[PDB]
């Protein structure tokens, strides 16, 4: 019964080293059961935080 | 729902392996021969390959035959190789749609193992309903907890609304010992008569292994290897025959 | 089992499940090796992430 | 005077049929026999006897079958003595025995297992005829370290070659390469390899292959290498996902990633499109110079994720050349020697920079000029140059004039060629060449017998007879007149299926060098055949392909092959395929084998006859003295 948001997903597409593909946006409510996230880099020295 | 209807289960990764026998007189040295075989439940394709050993001309192999399976809607279930018990995992159950023009609304359940430890309960079992549009593909998490070691069974089911179409997918799992897998050498022995031993007979005792932090509830395996030791000498090949030219 | 020039070579599998002493008895004539190996889970589990 | 000689294979084996010929150049109903008794010391074997035919001008149809004797066995090999009488005269010669009794085809179910499975495997025992033959086998398996974990010995005593075993893999067990050893019991040498995977894996659910749009790469492109992504299921279908890409270089015994080169694509309906900059690829190594790139290839490997984050196929097109020119020449089925004054044809083998043949391709010459030639499907090309009759050696390389293209990228290779030793400075030779076309069974083979004598002798040649060697053996033998005035004969031919894969044409004839004294002047040439089944195995749906098949369905298929023939099934899924498509069983396998180990290597045409034959594999004698070398090894040096 949950799903993610659509405009947190487009401003994260926005942002460099973030990747949402675009058959990912027109998945709306109805179905939206999986998501994938795919980083550039990955910092080790601190915690990279995503919400 | 899913109480009278078949699910799959036999995928193995190679089957007819038979022989067969062309009795049939000739025609024009070419034989017919009409034989019923039962495609498996995979979904999949299929590379049948025949070899002919014929007493006149000779061997021959025939170019691959590849049978292509198909449905219009089914469920494959995919599973790691193994897991570890007393554990969080997580499963995947994709259900396929290669309908081009049909929405569908789809029950899905998995039956609970007693050696797995799911929210399927004797009692309150998953009851799930989700959507697929046409020509897509879907996925299902699925939570367990391993044990008990073994091969276990995981069961999938599914069925769609205003349609007779359903499927099922049986798969089996290994299930592993938590732990690292590892080989403590109890000993290594030299086994020889006249030289180490009493007058011809030998006799070498081998102490029980140490197994100080064994993991309780779990069964061992000791391997007793025997092996012969090649001693290989001398006396090769003698003088060459290059100075015998004179005699 | 017995060990022969020609066929030498060859890993003879014993398998046993309870951990107890071992008696063997090497005679005739010649050389041989011998091991003896448990494989088991230890309880040294760390973090695996 | 009369005039006899032995015609007899340079390797024959035991438990098998052999073929000699004798000839009289002696009309008259003289009988002859052959005796085969064993080497060292005389010790029989076997014996024969047959008598000629003056209305057939004496051909040797004579064979023999050598004893399935048991004391043959350790230490050096052994030789036969091979003895032949026709009544009043006695000529031996040594021959080799081969422990290669026949060929054992080794053939699993799949490629890659998993502990707690079960291996099954058929051993295909058949001799140098590729037909059934009752023997008895040894079977090792052995763990990936090298030391075999079982072994076992079998008979295939009235079992018409199919040898099914199995073995049970534990669940304790050593991950790797698994090897399966099985070798004829009178053969410790003659031991056939199989390795199969065992891993811990699961059923992939698609193939991803990565092709290039040119499938070679050039270093002055000015725009970069553009490889597609094909994703499909193994079913055919089509994927929605994305895939990661990764380039690295493929030098000598290691791996050089690029990290740069780390790129990610959307997988747009089981379709891709990714470029490689030249900028990235330069900056990925630290050359100054772009040219040392040649001689090193690249390696692109992908993964593809589905949307669902399922399953997990990573695929590799390793090997893709980097090279100046597009187009390689070779030498492999052209002959060393050539023919002065008479026309030398060549055997033109340009291909792929990677083995995979060309087409529509011409041949160019430093200094002839105005010919070229076209490739067909097999990849061969023609060409005929005239020699130089004196003793210059001849050193010519392959260039290319093909259109809309660069004359800077043309290949190029120095070849070295030896003149013929004609005995007696004679100046006669010999030429099978035929026409390169497409040879099928049941179609017919003009070959052509090339003829340049000199006028002075020229009608004393009677007629010429032609021996056929395949697979180390005499196929067959015939005789054509040659009437005097013709400089050119035609022999059609009738290809049958038993000239699979080739087949050694040899041609020889008597001859007098210039005072009363004996000689033989012969030549052989290569000649392949289309590698298709001797018999004909072919298997399809009896059914009017109506609609696809449906899991738990039943369908009745149709088998067609020879007659009194044993096939055997293996239905496998492509998804071991996908893992590991390694050692595999095909038929140009199973042709490969038998080249390898045919009699023959080099072409033909040696240094002197006896050269001519032992590249041609035959054993020449005569009561004149002549003879020939002898060989000790199986495979070809080098
Ligand atoms: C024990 O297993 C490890 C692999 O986990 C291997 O590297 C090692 O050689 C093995 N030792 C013995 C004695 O079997």
């Amino acid at each position: 019964g949950f799903a993610p948001d659509t405009d947190d997903l487009k401003q994260l597409a926005n942002g460099v080293d973030r990747y949402i593909s675009k058959y990912e946006l027109d998945k709306a409510f109805s179905d939206r059961n999986t998501l994938i996230i795919y980083l550039d880099k990955v910092s080790h020295s601190e915690d990279d935080c995503l919400a | 729902a899913e109480e009278n209807i078949v699910s799959r289960s036999e995928f193995p990764e190679s089957w007819l392996w038979n022989v067969e026998d062309l009795k049939e007189p000739p025609k024009n040295g070419i034989s017919t021969k009409l034989m019923n075989i039962f495609l498996k439940d995979s979904i999949t394709t299929w590379e049948i390959l025949a070899v002919s050993m014929s007493d006149k001309k000779g061997i021959c192999v025939a170019d691959p035959f590849e049978v292509t399976v198909m449905q219009d809607f089914f469920i494959d279930l995919r599973l790691p190789y193994s897991v570890v018990r007393n554990e969080q995992v997580e499963i995947r159950a994709v259900l396929y749609n290669y309908r081009q023009n049909q929405e569908l609304k789809v029950r899905v359940e998995l039956l609970h193992n007693p050696a797995f430890c799911s929210l399927a309960t004797t009692k309150r079992r998953h009851q799930q309903t989700v959507t697929i549009p046409p020509k897509s593909s879907l996925s299902v998490p699925y939570v367990i907890v391993p044990l008990k070691t073994g091969l276990q069974e995981v069961e999938v089911k599914a069925a769609v609304y205003h349609h007779f179409i359903s499927d099922g997918v049986r798969k089996s799992l290994k299930v592993v010992p938590e732990g690292i897998r590892m080989n403590k050498t109890v000993a290594v022995r030299t086994l020889d008569p006249e030289r180490l031993g009493r007058e011809g007979v030998q006799k070498e005792d081998i102490p029980p292994a140490d197994l100080s932090d064994q993991v309780p509830d779990t069964e061992s395996e000791t391997r007793i290897l025997l092996q012969g030791t090649p001693v290989a000498q001398m006396t090769e090949d003698a003088v060459d025959a290059e100075r015998l030219k004179h005699l | 089992h017995r060990i022969h020039w020609e066929s030498a070579s060859l890993l003879r599998s014993e398998e046993t499940k309870e951990n107890e002493g071992f008696t063997v008895t090497a005679e005739g004539k010649g050389q041989g090796t011998l091991s003896v190996v448990t494989m088991y889970h230890a309880k040294a589990k760390d973090q695996t992430c | 005077s009369p005039m006899y000689s032995i015609i007899t294979p340079n390797i024959l084996r035991l438990e098998s049929e052999e073929t000699m010929v004798l000839e009289a150049h002696a009309q008259g109903d003289v009988p002859v026999t052959v005796t085969v008794h064993d080497f060292p010391g005389k010790k029989v074997l076997s014996s024969e006897k047959t008598v000629l035919t003056p209305a057939t001008n004496h051909m040797g149809n004579v064979t023999f079958t050598i004893p399935a004797n048991r004391e043959f066995k350790k230490g050096r090999n052994k030789f036969v003595t091979v003895q032949a009488t026709f009544g009043t005269q006695v000529v031996e010669k040594v021959v080799l025995v081969s422990l290669q009794s026949g060929y054992l085809f080794i053939q699993t179910d799949k490629t890659i297992y998993t502990p707690g499975s079960t291996v099954l495997y058929r051993i295909f025992t058949v001799n140098h005829k590729l037909l059934p033959v009752g023997r008895t086998v040894m079977v090792n398996i052995e763990n990936p370290e090298g030391i075999p974990v079982k072994q076992d010995s079998l008979s295939s005593q009235n079992q018409l070659g199919v040898l099914p075993l199995s073995w049970d893999i534990p669940e304790l067990v050593n991950m790797g390469q698994w090897k399966i050893r099985a070798y004829y019991e009178n053969s410790p040498q003659q031991v056939f390899s199989t390795e199969f995977e065992v891993k811990e894996y699961v059923l992939p659910s698609f193939e991803v292959i990565v092709e290039p749009t040119e499938k070679f790469y050039y270093i002055y492109n000015e725009k970069g290498l553009e490889v597609t992504i094909t994703a499909r299921f193994l079913y055919g279908k089509k994927v929605e996902g994305t895939a990661f890409v990764i380039f690295g270089i493929q030098d000598g015994e290691q791996r050089i990633s690029l990290p740069e080169s780390l790129k990610r694509i959307p997988i747009e309906d089981g379709s891709g499109e990714v470029v490689l900059s030249r900028k990235v690829l330069l900056d990925g190594v630290q050359n100054p110079r772009a040219e040392d790139l040649v001689g090193k290839s690249l390696y692109v490997s992908a993964t593809v994720i589905l949307h669902s984050g399922s399953d997990m196929v990573q695929a590799e097109r390793s090997g893709i050349p980097i090279v100046t020119s597009p187009y390689q020449i070779h030498f492999t089925k052209t002959p060393k020697y050539f023919k002065p004054g008479m026309p030398f044809d060549l055997m033109v083998f340009v291909t792929n920079p990677d083995g995979s043949p060309a087409y529509r391709v011409p041949v160019a010459v430093q200094g002839e000029d105005t010919v070229q030639s076209l490739t067909q499907g097999d990849g061969v090309a023609k060409l005929s140059i005239n020699t130089h009759p004196s003793q210059k050696p001849l050193s010519i390389t392959v260039r290319t004039k093909k259109q809309e293209l660069s004359e800077a990228e043309q290949a190029t290779r120095t070849m070295q060629a030896l003149p013929y030793s004609t005995v007696g400075n004679s100046n006669n030779y010999l030429h099978l060449s035929v026409l390169r076309t497409e040879l099928r069974p049941g179609e017919t083979l003009n070959v052509n017998f090339l003829l340049r004598m000199d006028r002075a002798h020229e009608a004393k040649i009677r007629y010429y007879t032609y021996l056929i060697m395949n697979k180390g053996r005499l196929l067959k033998a015939g005789r054509q007149v040659r009437e005097p005035g013709q400089d050119l004969v035609v022999l059609p031919l009738s290809i049958t299926t038993d000239f699979i894969p080739s087949f050694r044409l040899v041609a020889y004839y008597t001859l007098i060098g210039a005072s009363g004294q004996r000689e033989v002047v012969a030549d052989s040439v290569w000649v392949d055949v289309k590698d298709s089944c001797v018999g004909s195995l072919v298997v399809k749906s009896g059914q009017s392909e109506d609609r696809q098949p449906v899991p738990g369905q039943q369908m009745t298929l149709k088998i067609e092959g020879d007659h009194g023939a044993r096939v055997v099934l293996v239905a496998v899924d492509k998804g071991v395929f996908v893992l590991n498509k390694k050692n595999k069983l095909t038929q140009s396998k199973i042709w490969d084998v038998v080249e390898k180990a045919d009699i023959g290597c080099t072409p033909g045409s040696g240094k002197d006859y006896a050269g001519v034959f032992s590249d041609a594999g035959l054993t020449f004698t005569s009561s004149s003295g002549q003879q020939t070398a002898q060989r000790a090894e199986l495979q070809c040096p080098q």
